[PDB]
């Protein structure tokens, strides 16, 4: 309103509300994630038995 | 009174040749409508990104860097060399 002939606050605000999605969000760790979970889990437990192990021994 | 009457009206009929009526100004050669009203229309986007600022690029959002889903050969190598690491500690 403050613009009174400029004739592309239309415009602009419909570009605006055409471009609420300008992209969407990147969560394609789907199999990486369970493949370093994996990796990590494998060897932690290892770590922590050998740990217990040495503890006991 | 008539110094206020009389410079009203000619400071009106002749505001409404400038402004009020589209007949520009016969004292003045170029008409701003036809200087203002679409050329320096542009002006406001000579300023702003010319059919760029009006437009806002399409610039979709990409996605962040990854492993490329690598555990058969980054996993092997980080493990050694996380145990490496551990020689140290």
């Amino acid at each position: 309103s403050v613009l009174k002939n400029t004739s592309v606050i239309d415009k602009i605000e419909s570009y605006v509300k055409q471009y609420k999605p300008v992209k969407i969000d990147a969560s394609k760790q789907l199999q990486v994630i369970e493949s370093f979970e994996k990796h990590a889990m494998t060897n932690a437990k290892e770590t922590e038995s050998l740990v217990s192990k040495e503890l006991k021994d | 009174q008539d110094l206020y009457l009389r410079e009203l009206k000619d400071t009106k009929l002749a505001p409404s040749t400038l402004q009020d009526a589209e007949g520009n100004v016969k004292p003045w050669n170029p008409p701003q409508k036809p200087n203002l009203p679409e050329l320096e229309l542009q002006g406001p986007e000579a300023l702003k990104a010319y059919t760029e600022q009006n437009v806002e690029t399409a610039h979709v959002a990409k996605e962040s860097e990854e492993g490329e889903s690598e555990p058969i050969e980054e996993d092997w190598l980080v493990l050694d060399d996380a145990e490496e690491t551990k020689e140290s500690h």
